[PDB]
């Protein structure tokens, strides 16, 4: 609440059954490797 | 023959099945959705 920042994105989209957890920096399975893929350094939360 | 096997056995017996002299094709294992996890230790499954 006190820090600022230039802009921010918000992605959102739907994933449904098991690897729900696979979306985390520096994570494999089908969804990190074909559907969505976090850089390494990324600064920010996953809220679901 | 191993992962297809008609019966597994019970934890206090298991097997130990020795694979040798052959060329080994990782990349069905990978790509096939069948498994429900795949994690890796020591070595990326990537480049084996
Ligand atoms: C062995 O398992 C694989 C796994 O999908 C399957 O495709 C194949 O038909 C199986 N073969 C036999 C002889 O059980």
């Amino acid at each position: 609440n006190d820090l600022c920042f230039t802009n921010v994105y918000a992605d959102s989209f739907v994933i449904r059954g098991d690897e729900v957890r696979q979306i985390a920096p520096g994570q494999t399975g089908k969804i990190a490797d074909y559907n969505y893929k976090l850089p390494d350094d990324f600064t920010g939360c996953v809220i679901a | 023959e191993v992962f297809n096997a008609t019966r597994f056995a019970s934890v206090y017996a298991w097997n130990r099945k020795r694979i040798s002299n052959c060329v080994a094709d990782y990349s069905v294992l990978y790509n096939s959705a069948s498994f429900s996890t795949f994690k890796c230790y020591g070595v990326s499954p990537t480049k084996l």
